[PDB]
């Protein structure tokens, strides 16, 4: 099932990365960037330009023929929103590992008909859209993220907000923990990866130590996670998880930016995904600015309960 | 976006779904007409507004209901002229009511049953699902909580469409027997194709209704349009209906801004909608009141960041501005810019305690500094929120 693609989010020095909409105005910065950073971007696409250089670097009209002539194992898509899930739908089909859309404004029914081939296939695992991408800290980058914050350690991060990792990343970093590897799954409420999708990666991960979830208003998906954490994160050898979940002022009824953001039906606010993360053992902080200082405390405790009962 | 009942009813009754057939009236003359024309035995005007609650409502010209029922055009004429040109206020309005320029002059039809049906996008189910119930005319959250047995769901495969079989079964789950089962199973296909043909992400009707006469029919119904399908919907979206928005918010959608409007006194400026959220939050946190979210999302430009800053510094309610950006697809310097160049309109009576990182931070420090405007810089987002809090002290 689509599950078996998740080890693919885990990008590492090995991954070699292709961009869909290369010569655009996103892609060719961002591409830029990723050169001078060091990251192994061996080309891209754009429809009606295969056989020109941009950056020193092949293009070609699909995926098909970048993938077979550089070994890509992984696309990051800048492609305008009204063919970006076509873009999409294009690496899927070529079985590209991993596809980071970065897009935002995909409209929803285009999404529901990426997700359902999404679904039925296993060789692509598909982050976003609408997200800022992932990074392994000094291994490898792809996406959007700010430079001089990150810091390879010991915390996995998943959000689906990527102002919010931001703020994580900055303050794991100088707290003195970093980052094992992050995931920003995006604010759309169609996607490819999950929270649990990345808890199962984060947990069987023997870099990462500890666990921020970062989420918001609407939707479910903190609520399954806390109960999956409950079940599976909960016995000894267990690792610390900590979480802020934005939207407790939000009014109801709002779509507070993200298409996903919403407070309806009743459903979806900010305290009840506080509360069920609480009873699962997840330590929420009610502060964004705290996510650092929470998760270190919880390390130090951490240290002093293993002292003291299980030496 | 918001249509008014006109407008939805006509998109429906375009796209074959069964409504109640009316037309709309701009002057009490027209009303008059348009009640004649209808030839119908009863006849249902109703006042054209978004706010629910219109028949209990009261107009300001002392017209109590905003929706009345009579058998004569004449009388259709007399109460219409009561309307147009007049506030009505109900139970969701503000007290000063809404302007009503618009009535439509409809059939009335009995309600023999009523029932609940929507279609929407699921995000739980990855896709299209039916919910309907045998309980109508209440709100499907009241539903969910008192009789969850009594919603049905079916969840729809995009590729393959909605399946005869279920919208017989939905037809069936609903009540309908013999011969409206299979004219409401066919008005749940076309309200199913509907609802794909105009990137709804919700097409709610209650109720759904049968009448004494076996016509299964939308009385009433409400659309959800996917914003993010505008571009392929601009006949839809050119019908948008503003006028019951929060005026602030009106004015940062002419451009393109995500700005909604709170309780409070504390401006927030600030990129991403997470970090906006949390903005927010992190003054309520610390003893203070937002006064608005603002996500400048990651495409603005200049002129937007611009406008924006002018939607807080024009605010009679704001008595200070907290900005913070964590740049990285936006980049720090187009904010400063765009600030220097608002503040360089006015003589800013608020405190302004601003908070940058991320991209190109330095330089848009240094844009920040050449202004000379009077900025309480914050090394956190904690100590942002405490010093915007404490300045309105
Ligand atoms: C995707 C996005 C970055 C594109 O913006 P942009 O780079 O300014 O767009 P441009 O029009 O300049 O470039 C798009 C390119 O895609 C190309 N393209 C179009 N369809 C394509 C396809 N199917 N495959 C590949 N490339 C395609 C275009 O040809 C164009 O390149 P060209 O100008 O050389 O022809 C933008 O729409 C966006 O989503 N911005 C916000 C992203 C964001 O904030 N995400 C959330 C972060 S948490
Ligand atoms: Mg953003």
């Amino acid at each position: 099932s689509y599950t078996a693609s998740r080890q693919h989010l885990y990008v590492d020095k090995n991954t070699k990365i292709i961009c869909q909409g290369f010569t655009g105005k996103q892609g060719t910065f961002h591409s830029q960037q990723a050169l001078e950073y060091g990251t192994k971007l061996v080309g891209g696409t754009t429809p009606g330009k295969g056989g020109q250089t941009h950056l020193g670097l092949p293009v070609f009209n699909t995926v098909k023929e970048a993938k077979e002539q550089t070994g890509a194992t992984a696309s990051v898509i800048y492609v305008p929103p009204p063919f970006a899930a076509a873009a999409i739908n294009e690496a899927i089909e070529a079985e590209i590992p991993l596809v980071v859309c970065i897009t935002e404004g995909i409209p929803q029914q285009d999404m529901v008909r990426v997700k359902h081939k999404l679904l039925r296939q296993e060789k692509t695992r598909l982050i976003g859209p609408n997200c800022p991408g992932v990074i392994n800290p000094g291994e490898c980058k792809i996406g959007i993220m700010p430079g001089h914050i990150h810091k390879k350690g010991r915390i996995g991060i998943v959000s689906r907000s990527g102002t919010l990792t931001y703020e994580a990343v900055h303050q794991t970093t100088q707290v003195g923990l970093g980052q094992s590897l992050c995931v920003g799954i995006g604010g759309d409420p169609f996607n490819g990866t999950d929270f649990i999708d990345c808890l199962e990666i984060f947990l069987n991960d023997s870099a990462t130590e500890g666990i921020i979830l970062i989420g918001e208003i609407g939707g479910n998906a903190e609520e399954n996670a806390a109960e999956f954490l409950k079940q599976h994160n909960s016995g000894p050898n267990s690792k610390p998880v900590v979480s802020f979940i934005a939207g407790l002022t939000a009014p109801p009824g709002r779509r507070m930016g993200h298409a996903g953001a919403i407070i309806a039906g009743g459903k979806g606010g900010a305290k009840e995904k506080i509360s069920a993360l609480q009873s699962a053992g997840v330590v929420v902080s009610m502060s964004p600015a705290q996510l650092g200082t929470t998760i270190y405390k919880e390390f130090e405790k951490r240290k002093m309960l293993e002292n003291l009962y299980f030496q | 976006m918001n249509l008014q009942e006109y407008q939805s009813k006509k998109l429906m009754s375009d796209n074959g779904v069964r409504v109640q057939r009316f037309f709309v009236a701009d002057t009490a003359n027209e009303a008059l007409e348009a009640a004649k024309r209808l030839n119908a035995k009863e006849i249902v005007l109703k006042a054209q507004i978004l706010a629910g609650g219109r028949g209990k409502g009261v107009f300001n010209s002392g017209l109590k209901g905003g929706v009345h029922l009579t058998k004569d055009p004449n009388v259709v004429g007399q109460l219409a002229k009561q309307m147009i040109g007049y506030n009505l206020a109900t139970k969701q309005t503000p007290k000063e009511g809404v302007k009503v320029n618009k009535v439509m002059v409809a059939e009335a039809l009995d309600i023999s049953r009523e029932t609940y049906l929507a279609i929407l996008m699921d995000r739980s189910c990855n896709g299209p699902v039916l919910v309907g119930s045998p309980q109508g005319g209440v709100d499907i959250e009241e539903v969910a909580a008192s009789n969850p047995e009594l919603i049905f769901k079916e969840q729809i495969d995009i590729f393959e469409g909605i399946k005869d079989s279920q919208a017989q079964r939905m037809a069936e789950n609903l009540g309908f027997v013999g011969p409206l089962k299979s004219q409401a199973a066919d008005q749940i296909t076309k309200l199913y194709n509907l609802f794909l043909k105009i990137d709804a992400t919700q097409v709610e009707v209650n109720p759904f209704g049968e009448t004494p006469e076996g016509q299964v029919v939308c009385f009433d119904a409400k659309i959800n349009f996917d914003d993010n399908a505008e571009f392929r919907q601009k006949d839809i979206f050119a019908m948008d209906d503003k006028s019951e928005n929060e005026p602030i918010e009106n004015e940062a959608a002419k451009y393109d801004l995500k700005y909604i409007g709170l309780d409070g006194n504390i401006a927030c400026f600030v990129n991403g909608a997470g970090l906006a959220m949390a903005t927010c939050d992190i003054i309520f946190l610390n003893g203070g009141k937002p006064a608005n979210f603002l996500d400048l999302g990651g495409g603005v430009k200049e002129a937007q960041v611009y406008q924006a800053f002018k939607l807080l510094t024009a605010d009679p309610k704001v008595e200070a501005i907290l900005v913070n950006i964590f740049g990285g697809i936006v980049n720090c310097a187009i904010i400063a810019n765009g600030i220097t160049k608002a503040c360089r309109e006015l003589e800013l009576k608020v405190p302004l305690v601003v908070r940058l990182e991320g991209t190109n931070v330095q330089e848009a420090q240094k844009i920040l500094n050449n202004s000379g405007l009077p900025i309480t810089s914050a090394i956190d987002l904690e100590d942002a929120a405490k010093k915007a809090v404490a300045s309105v002290a």
